[PDB]
């Protein structure tokens, strides 16, 4: 039907900046376009709809402008509750389309993470698997290098990790790194997590003896 | 046997308007002109704070009056506020010339 | 705290609107006084069940 | 406002029909036209429209496969979707079409939406494991098939501090899924209990974490 | 049209201010005229818009002061600001009463021009019961009664069914 | 309607704004349509009240007074006194303008709408002669005439004798 | 019927603002309607007269002075202005809206009305080809064209012709 351009695809903005999302139809679609927000695991919530027409109960910080193909959302003063992903949506004819989507990230001071060591409970080392955990809690930007070892040993493909989607308080991030044994665990006695952060000065690593 | 029919919207608003021929006419859909509504505060005209005065009037406060000393004015305001309680101004008797004319030019700053 | 463009004795009021009957006396950019009760402009049609 | 709530398999297996059921309570499903909108990675994706009285429409890349139906008894709403493959794992949204407007026609009121996965692999209970202990303390849910599982903390009563993370696709094409929440460490001597659903192994397991 | 021949409205028409109910052996049911309740919409917009932004007011501070030996120039004051509220007051409410009779108005021409659109295009095929109906002669299939919506449709090929009956 | 198809006017209806004049065995004579008449009086009325009871005046003393040494004010007084008498007499003249034309445009939408009432029930039984016109190609009697009248008509039963006429 | 059914406007057509294109034997070409364009001029000549001319302003100097002490008067006359600056402009613009809509509303009534004569004389002679057009199942010759014009045509000595086609 009518193909619905979006842009940008993600954004990082701080608190107070102006945020501006642009989407475009191959069509003439008159005013006929809405705007949704869509926050993780939930269903996407009406901001806008007829262009301009601000839904009732929606902040006046977010506002709608175009006619015909060019459209634009705005975020006059974007806080920390704004991180969702956008959507643009005609309703001039059917299929209804939506846009490709905008990730909208909260821009905030570096925090440096709080680093935690979980070894495998005695009760997973009865099925023969041991599952070490490393945690890095309330932290901003997302990124952060997790490397394992077992002696001073570096491990290489048998990890995995997990980040939080960015806390609507706050702006910080949580990551889990899972070392998967058991005759290979039972080898080994030191259990090291080495976590590289932009705001930390030096690598932090917290690790424990088996016993 | 087989049927086509042209009609409009029927729904259960009860939003009545006027029209130069008929009074109360009940209509699907409405906007109303008027603005009736208030937030019941005093608030920043322009993104300017206004300059309150509580107890005292701009007599009182020019001048410098004992009870307005504890009172402070702002850089810039974008008008000025006295209440229905503004009754310190000249505390020793006299006439203020001009009075008017200088709370109209101190009205903004 | 809040911020306005129209000020009124009694409170701020904020649009949009051209007309308004909250007060006569109003200090910004502000909709016209009127001694209206309501001015509703039909934009749907005739309601008729 | 109108509660909407989407029930289904979760788990089909490819070349079957897929059978979702939209609940709804606080307003006729006669009075209302209703739509199914799914997401698979990709962004929104407008199934089609049904109505009472009626004429249906649907996505011309998919009108094929697709069929809607309203039940007035139990006030219900129902897509099926037949031939599914591995394009068809999303998660699947019905909502409410409101009456025309000045706006006129838009999606205000959705459901919670559903994850329908795909996949002739089997359904798997998952193994729960304490991640034992300002202190952090931890629930390994290991080993499951398919997507969601549910994960709360002494029944729902602890909301503070709590990091319930995205699960992770293992070798073995199983998902692991780490829960965390950070404590006082004075408030030790105080049970910590992780309530674990996995819906479709039928699999409900409470855990005692302990120091 | 509203009002006038056709009777009433439809609240089974969900999606549309203004559209079509069909019946045949497929079925029946009540399909909005989506493009000609886009342009309503379009230029009732457009309407409120106008009365809206047109009104470019300038900053002002209705409010003044005057002492007890000023009563002739607080009265012209009162004068100005009573005589603006009179001028207001009367154009605000008849220009409402003026646009409500041609938004009505404007409803009831495209209710008309539908209803002569169909008729337009069917002739001798349907007898006009009245009520914004037409009763068919022949079988009207969904692909008959889409084509009398979207205005591409075929009349020699039914008048043929429709003279016999 | 008016002056357009239908000449001119009967000073011989007497009754009433609109309505029919008749010819057969039985008389001739005309009568007035009371209920589309009594209908145009209210809605016209409605528009005269409306122009009239929206005037709500405040109580004001136009006169003033000024000093040989008060000039100024005296002008600006002045200037309001003109500038509402400017923005009154152009707004009362034009308003009236709009309101004749669209008065004199709801009589021959009603002169309109009534020959396509009588039209609408006709079809063959009778030709439009124009002028206003039906000149039946059979016996309407008085029964017949009135049956038009509220709209009650019975078209097939004298589509045959139509037919040899 | 301007980009109703009538999709487009003639360049073609030089000498007036409505009109007719022929085409037969004898040739073909565009004919402006010269009868109902003098009308539609004098009658949009008289709205534009009359917007104009009932505006008969006072002798008014606008211009004042006021000293250093005298600044709540100055504002007082700064009110007024503003006051009728606001209300003027806000008059003026909607009064144009409203106008032009009634304008190209008036120019509609008179394409349709001069289509709804044409039609009205023909009916089986010729059939509505949609577009503002009429295909004659007949011959007709410059003078049977000039009788449609001035609506003088005569219909029953063509419909047997018109019959068999
Ligand atoms: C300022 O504050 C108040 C006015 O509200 C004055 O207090 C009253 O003054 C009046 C005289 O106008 C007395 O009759 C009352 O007895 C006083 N007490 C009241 C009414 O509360 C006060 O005198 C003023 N002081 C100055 C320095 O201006």
């Amino acid at each position: 039907d009518i193909q619905m351009t979006q842009s940008p695809a993600t954004l990082s903005a701080s608190v107070g900046d102006r945020v501006s999302i642009t989407c475009r139809a191959s069509q003439s679609i008159s005013s006929w376009l809405a705007w949704y927000q869509q926050k993780p695991g939930k269903a996407p919530k009406l901001l806008i709809y007829k262009a301009s027409s601000l839904e009732s109960g929606v902040p006046s910080r977010f506002s709608g402008s175009g006619s015909g193909s060019e459209f634009t959302l705005t975020i006059s003063s974007l806080q920390p509750d704004d991180f969702a992903i956008y959507y643009c949506q005609q309703y001039n004819s059917y299929p209804w389309t939506f846009g490709q989507g905008t990730k909208v990230e909260i821009k905030r001071t570096v925090a440096a993470p709080s680093v935690f060591i979980f070894p495998p409970s005695d009760e997973q080392l009865k099925s023969g698997t041991a599952s070490v955990v490393c945690l890095l809690n309330n932290f901003y930007p997302r990124e952060a290098k997790v490397q394992w070892k077992v002696d001073n040993a570096l491990q290489s493909g048998n990890s995995q990790e997990s980040v939080t989607e960015q806390d609507s308080k706050d702006s910080t991030y949580s990551l889990s790194s899972t070392l998967t044994s058991k005759a290979d665990y039972e080898k080994h006695k030191v259990y090291a997590c080495e976590v590289t952060h932009q705001g930390l000065s030096s690598p932090v690593t917290k690790s424990f003896n088996r016993g | 046997s087989d049927t086509l029919c042209i009609g409009y919207h029927a729904n259960n608003s009860t939003d009545t308007v006027d029209t130069v021929l008929e009074k109360n006419v009940t209509v699907t859909h409405s906007v109303n002109l008027l603005e009736d509504k208030h937030n019941g505060k005093l608030c920043k005209l322009r993104g300017v704070a206004p300059l309150h005065l509580g107890k005292c009037n701009i007599a009182g406060w020019i001048l410098g009056n004992p009870e307005c000393e504890s009172l402070s004015t702002a850089s810039s305001w974008s008008y000025i506020v006295e209440t229905s309680s503004s009754d310190n101004g000249t505390c020793y008797p006299g006439d203020f010339i001009d009075y008017e004319e200088l709370r109209e030019q101190l009205s903004s700053v | 705290d809040c911020n306005t463009t129209c000020q009124t004795p009694k409170g701020a009021i904020n649009t949009s609107l051209p007309f308004q009957n909250i007060h006569p006396i109003t200090i910004g950019k502000c909709p016209k006084y009127v001694k209206s009760t309501k001015l509703r402009l039909a934009t749907g049609l005739r309601n008729v069940p | 406002q109108v509660q909407l709530q989407e029930s289904g398999p979760g788990l089909v297996k490819p070349s079957e029909t897929l059978s979702l059921t939209c609940s709804v309570s606080g307003a006729s499903i006669s009075s209302y036209y209703w739509i199914w909108i799914r997401q698979p990675g990709k962004g929104l994706e407008w199934i089609g429209r049904f109505y009472t009285s009626g004429s249906p429409n649907y996505n011309p890349s998919l009108r094929s496969r697709v069929t809607m139906s309203v039940d007035t008894s139990k006030n219900q709403f129902s897509l099926k979707l037949t031939s599914v493959t591995a394009a068809d794992t999303a998660v699947y949204y019905c909502a409410r079409e409101e009456h025309i407007t000045f706006g006129g026609v838009i999606v205000r009121y959705w459901g919670q939406g559903t994850l329908v996965t795909v996949s002739p692999a089997s359904t798997k209970g998952p193994s729960v494991f304490p991640l034992a202990p300002t202190a952090a303390l931890g629930c390994l849910v290991k080993d499951y098939f398919p997507e969601p599982v549910t994960v709360s903390w002494n029944s729902g009563a602890l909301t503070s501090g709590v990091h319930t993370f995205p699960a992770v696709l293992q070798s073995s094409g199983l998902y692991s899924l780490s829960s965390v929440v950070t404590v006082p460490s004075s408030s030790l001597g105080q049970t910590y209990i992780c309530n674990v659903n996995h819906k479709p192994s039928n699999t409900k397991v409470d855990k005692k974490v302990e120091p | 049209a509203i009002a006038g021949f056709i009777e009433g409205g439809w609240t089974g028409m969900v999606d549309g201010w203004y559209g079509y109910h069909h019946q045949n052996e497929q079925g029946s049911g009540y399909a909005a005229d989506l493009k000609s309740t886009q342009n309503a919409i379009d230029k009732i917009t457009n309407k409120v818009n106008s009365v809206i932004e047109k009104m470019n007011t300038q900053f002002t501070a209705v409010g003044k002061e005057f002492n007890h030996l000023e009563k002739r120039i607080e009265n012209l004051n009162k004068k100005v600001d009573d005589g603006f509220l009179d001028i207001w007051t009367y154009n605000a409410e008849l220009l409402v009463l003026l646009e409500n009779e041609r938004t009505l108005d404007y409803h009831d021409s495209n209710v008309k021009n539908l209803y002569e659109k169909v008729r337009n295009q069917l002739k001798n095929n349907a007898k006009e019961i009245g009520n914004g109906c037409f009763e068919f002669y022949h079988k009207c299939d969904n692909t008959c009664m889409e084509s009398v919506k979207n205005g591409t449709y075929d009349y020699p090929k039914y008048s043929e069914e429709a003279k016999l009956n």
